[PDB]
């Protein structure tokens, strides 16, 4: 695994999370676009909702794991699961 | 206002956003920043009839598999972008893009684009291709490709010189008006 460069892993999750942020924020923007009134087709608004939900889960796991990284970073006695 | 959904895609490394921006700004400012947004329409003149154009370019990101262009499915017509000076790009466009569209058989028209024309008609550059044993594509070569894949129309253009950018969009629009229509709707489930 990683020796003392545990800081690298943490930043990696920050990056991954941020990437997903663009994904989540992207879908939401599209949602607000079709949310107002009825333009083009409703199918577009639906796709934005589903893709957005998927991203929500993405951030949820990445976010929690990130917290796990900093947690295990402080403690040096407790072993990993 | 005739609003048509056209999505620009290409197996190449880049050239997806530059193609659309060149026609809307007459000059690509550059920018290497990835693509996330979508809202981007432009007015086009076809036969003297104002037409609303929907510009949607997909970024070269795999993670955005889910956040893929929502327009793509509804896209009245998608443009096939490849490098003319490189036969390989032409070899793979029909190789991967064709088997996918046929799997659904939407009967949706398909236009062909020959981006990067500035280096396609460049003697010195062409000479460089020889170094790699590659040769640029000619007009009749692509024309034949349109017949096999049943493409509605095939043309070549440049974003730097603007050979026939307007022609691409102009013809792409007709792709839905004259040839068979589009309109494709299908839900996955009641709840998400
Ligand atoms: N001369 C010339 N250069 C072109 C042409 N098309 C693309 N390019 C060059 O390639 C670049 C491609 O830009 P762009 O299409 O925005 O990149 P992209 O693929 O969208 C970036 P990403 O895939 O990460 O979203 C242009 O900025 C330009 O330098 C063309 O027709 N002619
Ligand atoms: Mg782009």
């Amino acid at each position: 695994g990683i020796p003392a460069t545990n800081l690298s892993r943490v930043a990696g999750l920050e990056k991954q999370l941020a990437i997903e942020l663009k994904v989540k924020q992207g879908a939401e923007n599209m949602i607000q676009t079709y949310s107002n009134g009825s333009t083009k087709d409703r199918k577009l608004l639906l796709t934005a909702q589903q893709m957005l939900q998927d991203s929500k889960t993405k951030i949820d796991i990445i976010r929690m794991q990130l917290r796990r990284a900093l947690q295990a970073d402080q403690l040096e006695n407790q072993a990993a699961p | 206002m005739q609003a048509i959904k056209c999505v620009v895609v290409g197996d190449g490394a880049v050239g997806k956003t530059c193609l659309l921006i060149s026609y809307t700004t007459n000059a690509f400012p550059g920018e290497y920043i990835p693509t996330v947004f979508d809202n981007y329409s432009a007015n086009v003149m076809v036969d003297g009839k104002p037409v609303n154009l929907g510009l949607w370019d997909t970024a070269g990101l795999e993670d955005y598999d889910r956040l893929r262009p929502l327009s793509y499915p509804q896209t009245d017509v998608f443009l096939i972008c490849f490098s003319l000076v490189s036969p390989a790009s032409f070899e793979n466009v029909r190789a991967k893009w064709y088997p996918e569209v046929r799997h659904h058989c939407p009967n949706t028209p398909i236009i062909l684009v020959g981006t990067k024309l500035d280096l396609r008609d460049d003697k010195d550059t062409i000479e460089k291709l020889k170094e790699k044993k590659l040769t640029p594509i000619t007009y009749p070569q692509g024309l034949a490709m349109a017949k096999e894949i049943g493409a509605v129309k095939y043309l070549e253009c440049s974003a730097l010189t603007q050979r026939g950018l307007k022609t691409v969009f102009d013809e792409a629009i007709r792709a839905v008006l004259c040839p068979p229509p589009v309109k494709k709707r299908k839900r996955k489930c009641l709840l998400l």
